[PDB]
RNA sequence: GAUUAUUGGAGGUAGAGCACUGUUUGGACGAGGGGCCGGUUACCGAAUUCAGACAAACUCCGAAUGCCAAUUAAUUUAACU
RNA sequence: UGGGGCGGUCGCCUCCUAAAAGGUAACGGAGGCGCUCAAAGGUUCCCUCAGAAUGGUUGGAAAUCAUUCAUAGAGUGUAAA
RNA sequence: UCUGGUGACUAUAGCAAGGAGGUCACACCUGUUCCCAUGCCGAACACAGAAGUUAAGCUCCUUAGCGUCGAUGGUAGUCGAACUUACGUUCCGCUAGAGUAGAACGUUGCCAGGC
């Protein structure tokens, strides 16, 4: 037997589905990644392959015991503050590999009930 | 009872093998108990039967593998269910092992009880039952046909000699 | 850990006269004749056995 | 006697414009079966597998992976 | 008697003559062989004869390795009738040589005997041969 | 051990290579460590006598121009039609 | 296998025409299609 | 309309030559029917390690052809409608 | 229609002949079609290779079961590409 | 400004082998109460944790070992020309495939922490 690790199967079917996925600086892309202790978040436009704004777990702006869901709750809250200040339009939700259940979900809600028009 | 095991990974193997960390310790991860054919012609209500007998024997309800090809020198195709299996993890698998081996040689009526070499070369076991140690639960008190199992332990052991220490852990060496 | 189709197994106790190995499980549940409490606590059905005593290579 | 003397009547395959020739917005630049080449940018993909080009600009065979082609079509004018 | 077991094709073209030998240009298994210097169809009852003559000279002497197989059928219209009504069954089997190709190998045998094996070999097929050694420089 | 050669210029036509073999001459390269890509011609006659005494995997010490090279046969081109070596690599190990 | 035809109850039209074959569909099939003269999909079913 | 240089593609062109393969051949190796007592061996079949053939019904390349672009030069006042 | 007859043929699809594109003949070389599918269509999604050994109650030695290498060699309703 | 997310390039970027490593990271790990989940199974997916752990994944450093790349030279072939239609020859352009020497244990963009 042999433990397959979790990260490359996510990176194959994150491949998989960033193949109609893309940032074009009006639908920039808001791409997320959960290890197995935080999340982070990126808005990038794909075309010039360039991110925008940025907000994490282990951000000390947000950093506190909850629930790694309501910290997921604050990145979606922090990622749409910082990216609310210029191009907060439509954007382009990239789950990466991950299932839109959970902490992703979370953060998609979050993001979605504060501005950004996904 | 799985905490004689949490002796055993000093027991012997830190012991006779004297690892660098107790996380390259070998470890048995699954429990497969492939049924058989009962060639379900008229068998079907006999595959029925034999579910219900695997369902006494494990409290998991098993799958019902069909054939995989259409093949000649038999009646088959695709479809056609010719298999049940439940795979054991956790404290199913240690609580059926535990129970499994207290009565198991006692009712093989063997000297050596299995071999001492069936293996792959992986930790793997190739084990065949001709079933009776098991159904202590419900008996023979309404079954017709017997039975007989394909039992294999998976480990996280590489090499055979290794399954054979952790087959020091109650085991027909 | 779907409801419903499973076997009732419980951890009835399956106490021998030989080392009293009481930690296994299944649907044998005679009355509950004896509840020893280190033991599970259950029916006792599996009283006794071969199971610790002469096996047929561990005599 | 034989019974050989049937054939199809050739579907006319292939290369339909050039690269580097400007094409207008709708135009064929593929005819094949299967993807022997992708589509890229600004090219779309038929429902017989035809290549046809989504906007008018100039015509770019170009490689795909190792062993892939695409054809793209830049807009510039 | 040399003939593949299937094909994919019973009727295939003719092959091209013109050229050099593509490969097999050189004595790999025993001492000596037999070179071609032109260029034929050789025919499989060729191979037969000239593999005969060559073994009874030799006496059971050493060993002769068959460095051409012959792989591509021919067919011939049986009776002389009018042209063209589809392709004619099935005739034999040809190999095709070109210049530089081994015909024929001998080892364990001395080198006159080789030759005179070689020889009567030779007189049995239809293309202009020479005797060879083992390349050595 | 002692070939010697002469330093072919530059492009030589598919006329004046079969002219050159007409001759007892071989085209020949050298390379490897020491020295760059030097474009030789070569005796034939010469260049046998010496394998013959030097052995198929041997050293020959060649002079190009002005140096010598010690040096290996790394490869050979033979026509088995006429028997004659049509081209030679020279490898040189230092 | 044989060709249908599906009747919407208010259209007053018999403009789709598809297939089925009727060991596998014995019975009358219907579906929600659109028709052009309410302008909206509607229920229409196999004659 | 044209006709004739450099640069870019397309075909994976063929001629050649073998990039897995698919097929066909003469290499040399221990296991399985088996020779026998369920094996001892031979021969076979299949499997792994030299040299050939088609690649008309093939894979790795690419003379000449063809398509085209030049804010690019000699030719035909003819072009295409 | 390599005189005519007898035999064999009218259409469509796919290879090969067919010689960088495309096109290309023969009573030249090989094969299919004259439908099927209520899911074998759409779609978010989800989820995602045999064989080979290996060694095993079955064991056709392989049906199902288990480990590891295995190219889409598997698989793809239907012939080939 | 080392990692780590995330893009771009034909594996020169891969497989194999050998050696090191760890809370700003990163994984194994512990469990099923809850969202959710296995055509059986918390294996996976999901969630709640954080006792253990560098063993494996992962990172970093050594190897050319298998793959990958690969000239120069010289040959097959071939456009054009001239002999002649010889299983050809000659002149001139274009120069293969293979194989040799040799390369190669990746460069580069953006971001945030660590700094």
């Amino acid at each position: 037997i042999s433990k397959i690790d979790k990260n490359k199967v996510r990176l194959k079917r994150h491949a998989r589905v960033r193949t109609n996925l893309s940032g074009t600086a009006e639908k920039p892309r808001l791409n997320v990644y959960r290890s197995n202790k935080h999340i982070y978040a990126q808005i990038i436009d794909d075309n010039k392959g360039v991110t925008l704004a940025q907000a994490s777990s282990k951000d000390s702006d947000i950093a506190t015991t909850a629930t790694k869901v309501e910290l997921a709750t604050k990145v979606g809250e922090a990622i749409a503050k910082k990216a609310a200040d210029k191009g907060i339009k439509e954007i382009v939700f990239d789950r990466g590999g991950y299932l839109y259940h959970g902490r992703v979900k979370a953060l998609a809600e979050a993001a979605r009930e504060s501005g950004l028009e996904f | 009872l799985k905490e004689k095991f949490n002796t055993e990974v000093t027991e012997n193997l830190m012991k006779k093998f004297n690892y660098s960390s107790v996380m390259e310790v070998p470890k048995i991860d699954k429990i497969v108990v492939n049924m058989g054919v009962g060639d379900a012609v008229q068998n079907s209500k006999v595959l029925d039967n034999a579910v219900e007998e695997l369902e006494l024997i494990t409290g998991q309800k098993p799958l019902v593998t069909k054939a995989k090809k259409s093949i000649a020198t038999f009646r088959l195709r695709e479809g056609m269910p010719i298999g049940a299996k439940v795979t054991l993890r956790g404290e199913r698998m240690y609580e059926f092992l535990d129970k499994l081996i207290s009565v198991s040689l006692p009712r093989v009526r063997d000297f050596q009880g299995v071999s001492k070499k069936a293996f792959d070369g992986r930790g793997n076991y190739t084990l065949g039952v001709k079933e009776q140690l098991i159904f202590p639960e419900i008996d023979y008190d309404k079954v017709s046909k017997v039975r007989g199992m394909d039992i294999v332990i998976v480990t996280t052991a590489n090499t055979d000699e290794e399954a054979r220490e952790l087959l020091a852990n109650f085991g027909m060496p | 850990m779907k409801q419903g189709i499973h076997p009732e197994y419980h951890q009835v106790i399956f106490l021998d006269t030989t080392t009293n190995f009481k930690f296994l499980s299944g649907s044998t549940k005679t009355s509950s004749e004896m509840m020893e409490w280190e033991d599970g606590k259950e029916y006792p059905v599996i009283r006794l056995d071969i199971s610790s005593d002469s096996h047929p290579f561990y005599t | 006697s034989t019974k050989n003397g049937r054939d199809s009547e050739s579907k006319r395959l292939g290369a339909k414009r050039a690269d580097g020739q400007f094409v207008t917005g709708g135009s064929i630049l593929y005819r094949q079966r299967g993807t022997k080449i992708y589509p890229g940018e600004n090219v779309g993909r038929g429902g017989d597998d035809t290549l046809f080009a989504k906007i008018d600009g100039v015509v770019k065979f170009e490689r795909k992976g190792r062993d892939k082609k695409q054809v793209s079509v830049y807009a510039v004018a | 008697m040399l003939l593949p077991k299937r094909v994919k094709y019973r009727r295939q073209h003719r092959p091209k003559t013109t050229g050099r030998s593509k490969g097999g240009n050189y004595v790999t298994f025993g001492e000596f062989g037999l070179q071609a210097t032109t260029t034929s169809w050789i025919t499989s009852r060729q191979i037969e004869s000239a593999r005969i003559a060559m073994t009874r000279y030799m006496k059971r002497g050493g060993k002769v390795w068959i460095k051409i197989f012959p792989h591509t059928p021919y067919t011939k219209k049986p009776l002389e009738v009018r042209m063209g009504a589809g392709k004619g069954a099935v005739e034999g089997w040809i190999a095709v040589v070109k210049p530089g190709r081994i015909l024929f190998e001998v080892a364990g045998v001395s080198e006159e005997v080789a030759r005179e094996a070689l020889r009567l070999a030779s007189h049995k097929l239809p293309v202009k041969t020479k005797f060879v050694k083992r390349e050595e420089l | 051990a002692s070939l010697k050669s002469i330093i072919r210029q530059g492009k030589q036509t598919r006329s004046d290579l079969k002219q050159l073999r007409k001759s007892g001459k071989v085209p020949a390269v050298v390379y490897g460590y020491g020295t760059k890509n030097v474009s030789v011609k070569v005796d034939e006659v010469e260049f046998i006598k010496v394998i013959r005494e030097v052995g198929r995997n041997g050293v020959i010490e060649l002079g190009v121009g002005s140096k010598t090279i010690k040096v290996m046969v790394a490869d050979y081109q033979f026509d088995p039609l006429k028997n004659q070596i049509t081209h030679i690599d020279f490898l040189a190990i230092n | 296998r044989v060709n249908v035809t599906l009747a919407c109850t208010e259209c007053g039209d018999r403009n789709y025409i598809t297939t089925k074959n009727k060991r596998n569909n014995p019975e009358r099939i219907e579906m929600k299609k659109y028709c052009p003269r309410l302008n909206k999909y509607t229920l229409h079913r196999e004659t």
